[PDB]
DNA sequence: ATCGAGAATCCCGGTGCCGAGGCCGCTCAATTGGTCGTAGACAGCTCTAGCACCGCTTAAACGCACGTACGCGCTGTCCCCCGCGTTTTAACCGCCAAGGGGATTACTCCCTAGTCTCCAGGCACGTGTCAGATATATACATCCGAT
DNA sequence: ATCGGATGTATATATCTGACACGTGCCTGGAGACTAGGGAGTAATCCCCTTGGCGGTTAAAACGCGGGGGACAGCGCGTACGTGCGTTTAAGCGGTGCTAGAGCTGTCTACGACCAATTGAGCGGCCTCGGCACCGGGATTCTCGAT
C-alpha cells in the first residue's frame, strides 16, 4: 500500500490555521536575545537588559514581521502569484514609507 | 517605595459590564497602557488647542474638542455625551 | 569580571521555519527561498533603529541597563506603540 | 570632480551606457551633452563607430574634434586626470 | 468640616477625577486647568474602557473563558471599525492576529 | 457637483505621478478617494474653526488638521 | 498626415507636469466642492482664500504620491496601465 | 550685549528661551538649552539654503523658490528622511520615469 | 506684532550665498521648517524630562533629542555646532 | 462521479496548581475650605477680506473617430517549492554564584526663575530697481516612418 | 539601418514691471544685574536582578529526496485607451460693491492656584482557592486516492 501524503499546500493551509489560532511567539527565545545583544553591542559596550525588555522586543519584531508579510501576501496575490518574492516586501515597504 | 495604576477603576468597570468576568494581570497592564495613551493624546491636543487660542487654561471645551478630533464619530458622540452628563451631574 | 562568549552572526539563528511560521501567521501560503536573507536584513535594520534610540534613552538616564520602558519609548517615537509593558 | 564646464559633449555610435546615463556622467563632471558637433567640445563613442565612420563621426573628424572610447567616461567619472592625457588614454581620434 | 466626598462620586464615575486633575497639573499641558476638564476626561476614559471591556468580555465568553486575556482585547479591537481606527498603529502583546485567509489560496 | 474634477485634470495629476496608461474606472474611484481625503481634513479644520468660535476657516485650521492627520504642509504657517 | 505613436505624447506629458509646479485642478470648481463638503460638518461656513489654495496643494500632492504607488502596483503586476485595484492595494498597504 | 553674539549665531537666543518657557515644555530651562537649540536650527537652515542655492544656480536663478527647496530636500537622503511626511507648497516632484515605461 | 524667523534666515542666506536671494513663499516654507523642528526637539526634550522626573530641560536634553530625531551625519554636525555654541557662550 | 482509510481536530473528565481575586494596615494624596489676581468672558467698534455678481475671452474640457498595442486566457515545461523521514543539535530548563548597577536615601549648593530698570534688535512700512516673466524668433533635439 | 520631414523643445534679445532687497522710526522684549529656594548633582549604601555556566532532555532545525503545480515565456486576439480634430462652455479675470465678522481695544469678576488641616484610598503584602491548563482518551471532522 502507498503511504499517505497530503497534497502540496494543503498542510500549509492547516499551518496557517494553526499559527493564526495561537498567540504564542514563533522565534527561538535565546537566539533572538543573542541577536538583540549583538546589535546593541554595536552601539555601546556591555549593555545590560531587563528580561521584559527582550520579550517586548520579540513581541514587537514578530508583530512587525507578520503585518509586513500580510502586505507581502497581497503583493504576490496582486501579481497573480501564489508565492511570495523579495520584490513583494520591497514594494510594500516602499508604499509604507520605510523606503 | 510606592507605585500607582488605573487597575481598580478598570476592574470596577469590568464588574459593571460583566459581573461574572475576570481579567489577567497582563491584560490589565494592556488596559493601563491604553488609558495612559488615550489620556496623553487628549491632553496634547487640549494643550495645542489652548496654545493656538492663547488660553492659559485647559477646560471642558478643550476635552470636548480634543475628543471630537481624536475619535471616530459614534464612539466620539457617546464619549461627548458621557463627559457632558458627568460635568452637569458634577456641577449639581 | 566574568563575561559570556562574544556575539557574532546571530542573525542566522533566526531560523527558516521560524520565518515560515511568521509568514504563516501572516497568511502566506507559498514562500520563495530568497525571502529568508531579505527578511533577516529587514529585521536587522528594524531592530537597530529601535535599539539605538532605546540605548539613547538608557544613556540619557545615565543607565548601563536597558529597560522595557526604553524599548517602549523607542517604539512609540518610531510610530509602533506596543501595549503590554507600560509601567 | 567637475573637470568639464558646459562642454556640449556629443554622444554617438552604439554607446553601451544609455544616453541619459552618459549625460548624467558628463553633467556630474560639470559638462553638458549635445547632438550637434558644430557646438560640441568633444565626442564619446564605442570604437565600432570609428570603424563604421558614419557621416555623424565624419563631421566630427572634419571638425578635427578629439574623440574617445566610452571607458573615458568611466575614467573621468573615477579619476581627476588631465583630459588632454585621457584623450590619449582613450583615443579614437587620430585627428586633432 | 463637612464629611469628605470625592469629585469622582459627584461626577458618578469610577475613574479617579482627583488623580486626573493632579496628572493634568504636573503634566505641563497648560498654565491652568478648569475643574470640568478632569471630570470630562475621566468620563471619556471610563466610557472607552467600558466599550472595550464589553466587547472583550463578549470575546472571552465566546471563547468559553471567564477571564479576559490579551487575545480578547486584540480581537475586540480589530472587530470594531472605530476601535481599530483608533488603535490602528497600536500593537498588542500576545494579541495575535485575525484568523483570515485570501480566497485565491484555498483549494478548488 | 464632484464631477467638476475633470478627466484631463486627473490625467495631469497621474502624469505628475509618472503614470503612462490609464483605465477609465480610475476617474470615479479617484473622485471617491479625493472626496474622503477632503472630508477627513475638512471635518477637523471646521472643528478648529468652531473651537475658535469663528465662522471663517483659516489656513491655520488646515495646517493643524493636516499635521494631526500626518501630512504637514509647509508654505501656509 | 503626421502622427506620434501611442504613449509618446504621454511621456512628453510626464516630462511637462514633472518639470512644472502649477496646480492642476480648476480653482473655482475645487472651491465649490470644498464648500458643499463643509456644509455637512456645519452650516453657513466661510473660508480664507489661502485655506482653499492650501487644500488644493495638499490634495494634489496626496493624489500624486498615491498615483506613484499606484504606478508601482501596476508595474509589479507587469501592467503599464493603472486599474482601481492598484489604488485599493496602495491605500490598504497605507492603512487607509 | 546679546546672547546670540556670545553664542556666535544669527538665530535669536532670547526669543528661543522665551519660546521654550511659554511653550510649556517643562517647569525649567537651563541657560545652554536655547543656545544649543538655536545652533541646531541655524545649522539645518544653512545646510538647506546651501543646497537650494546650488539648485537655484543650476536653474540660473538668483532667488530661491519653493521648487529649489523641494528639489534639494528630495535629492539629499538625510533631508528626505527628516522631511518624508512633509509636503511643500509649489514644490512639485523629482523628474522621474520608471525604465519599464520607456520605448524599446 | 507678528513674529517670524525671517531676518535670521536671511542672514544665513547671506552667509552661505552672498549673491543669492529668496522668494516670499520660500521664506514662508523656511519658517514652517523652523517651527516644525523646534516643536519636534522641544516635545522630545519635554518627554525626556518627564521620563526622568526632571524639572529642567538643558543642553543634555537638546543633545539627546537631536540624537533621537536627526539622521546620522546631520546629528553629528548639529551636536558639534551646539557643543561649540555652548562652549563659546560659556566663555 | 461518490466512497473508505486515516490523519488531524475537537470534545468530556480527573488533577492540581498558582495567578487572580480578595482583605487588611495604613501614607500621602485627595478633599476640604479659605484667598485673589488675572484669564477670560463679554461689549463695543471698524475696516478688511470675504462674499456676491457682472461681461468677455479664450483655455480648457469635452465629444467623436480609430488603430495599435496593450491586457489577458490559454499552454507548455521546467524546478523550486512542499511534504515527509532521519539525523543532530542546540534550544531549552533548573539551579546554582557572583557581583554590577539599579534603586534609594541624605546633603549641599549652583543656578534658573523671578524683578526691575534700559534701550537696540527687530519689527513695520516706504521705494527703487534688476530679477525674472513673457514673448518671439531662432537654432537645437528627437521621433517616425519609408527607405 | 539611415534620413529627412516636423515639430517640439531650449536659447538669444528685448522690456517692463513689480517683489524683494534695503533704509528709517521706533518700542518692547531681551538682557544686565541683581536675589534664593530648591533641582539636581554627588556619595554612600543595599540587595536584587542581571549575568554565566554547568548538566540533561528532547523539540526543533537541519538535512536529504522526490514530484507536481506554480512561475512564467510565448501568443493569439479583442477593445479601450492614446492622439488628434472640431465643438462648446465655463473657467477665468478684472472689475465692482457690499457687509459680516474677524480683529483690536477695553472692564470687570469667576475661579484655579496656593496654603494648610485632615483622613480614607489606594497601594503593598500575605492569604487561599477555581479557572485554567493537561493530559488522555474518546467522538467528530475532513482530506485524499481510490472509484
Amino acid at each position: 500500500k502507498k503511504p499517505h501524503r497530503y497534497r502540496p499546500g494543503t498542510v500549509a493551509l492547516r499551518e496557517i490555521r494553526r499559527y493564526q489560532k495561537s498567540t504564542e511567539l514563533l522565534i527561538r527565545k535565546l537566539p533572538f536575545q543573542r541577536l538583540v545583544r549583538e546589535i546593541a553591542q554595536d552601539f555601546k559596550t556591555d549593555l545590560r537588559f531587563q528580561s521584559s525588555a527582550v520579550m517586548a522586543l520579540q513581541e514587537a519584531c514578530e508583530a512587525y514581521l507578520v503585518g509586513l508579510f500580510e502586505d507581502t501576501n497581497l503583493c504576490a496575490i496582486h501579481a497573480k502569484r501564489v508565492t511570495i518574492m523579495p520584490k513583494d516586501i520591497q514594494l510594500a515597504r516602499r508604499i509604507r514609507g520605510e523606503r | 517605595s510606592r507605585k500607582e495604576s488605573y487597575s481598580i477603576y478598570v476592574y470596577k468597570v469590568l464588574k459593571q459590564v460583566h459581573p461574572d468576568t475576570g481579567i489577567s494581570s497582563k491584560a490589565m497592564g494592556i488596559m493601563n497602557s491604553f488609558v495612559n495613551d488615550i489620556f496623553e493624546r487628549i491632553a496634547g491636543e487640549a494643550s495645542r488647542l489652548a496654545h493656538y487660542n492663547k488660553r492659559s487654561t485647559i477646560t471642558s471645551r478643550e476635552i470636548q474638542t480634543a475628543v471630537r478630533l481624536l475619535l471616530p464619530g459614534e464612539l466620539a458622540k457617546h464619549a461627548v455625551s458621557e463627559g457632558t452628563k458627568a460635568v452637569t451631574k458634577y456641577t449639581s | 569580571k566574568r563575561h559570556r562568549k562574544v556575539l557574532r552572526d546571530n542573525i542566522q539563528g533566526i531560523t527558516k521555519p521560524a520565518i515560515r511560521r511568521l509568514a504563516r501567521r501572516g497568511g502566506v501560503k507559498r514562500i520563495s527561498g530568497l525571502i529568508y536573507e531579505e527578511t533577516r536584513g529587514v529585521l536587522k535594520v528594524f531592530l537597530e533603529n529601535v535599539i539605538r534610540d532605546a540605548v539613547t534613552y538608557t544613556e540619557h538616564a545615565k543607565r548601563k541597563t536597558v529597560t522595557a520602558m526604553d524599548v517602549v519609548y523607542a517604539l512609540k517615537r518610531q510610530g509602533r506603540t506596543l501595549y503590554g509593558f507600560g509601567g | 570632480d567637475k573637470p568639464l564646464s558646459n562642454m556640449k559633449i556629443l554622444t554617438l555610435g552604439k554607446l553601451s551606457r544609455n544616453k541619459d546615463e552618459v549625460k548624467a556622467m558628463i553633467e556630474k563632471l560639470g559638462g553638458k551633452l549635445t547632438g550637434t558637433a558644430n557646438k560640441a567640445s568633444l565626442c564619446i563613442s564605442t570604437k565600432k563607430e570609428v570603424e563604421k565612420m558614419n557621416k555623424k563621426m565624419e563631421e566630427v573628424k572634419e571638425a578635427n574634434i578629439r574623440v574617445v572610447s566610452e571607458d573615458f567616461l568611466q575614467d573621468v567619472s573615477a579619476s581627476t586626470k588631465s583630459l588632454q592625457e585621457l584623450f590619449l588614454a582613450h583615443i579614437l581620434s587620430p585627428w586633432g | 468640616r463637612a464629611k469628605a466626598k470625592t469629585r469622582s462620586s459627584r461626577a458618578g464615575l469610577q475613574f479617579p477625577v482627583g488623580r486626573v486633575h493632579r496628572l493634568l497639573r504636573k503634566g505641563n499641558y497648560s498654565e491652568r486647568v478648569g475643574a470640568g476638564a478632569p471630570v470630562y476626561l475621566a468620563a471619556v476614559l471610563e466610557y472607552l474602557t467600558a466599550e472595550i471591556l464589553e466587547l472583550a468580555g463578549n470575546a472571552a465568553r465566546d471563547n468559553k473563558k471567564t477571564r479576559i486575556i490579551p487575545r480578547h482585547l486584540q480581537l475586540a479591537i480589530r472587530n470594531d471599525e472605530e476601535l481599530n481606527k483608533l488603535l490602528g498603529r497600536v500593537t498588542i502583546a500576545q494579541g495575535g492576529v485575525l484568523p483570515n485567509i485570501q480566497a485565491v489560496l484555498l483549494p478548488k
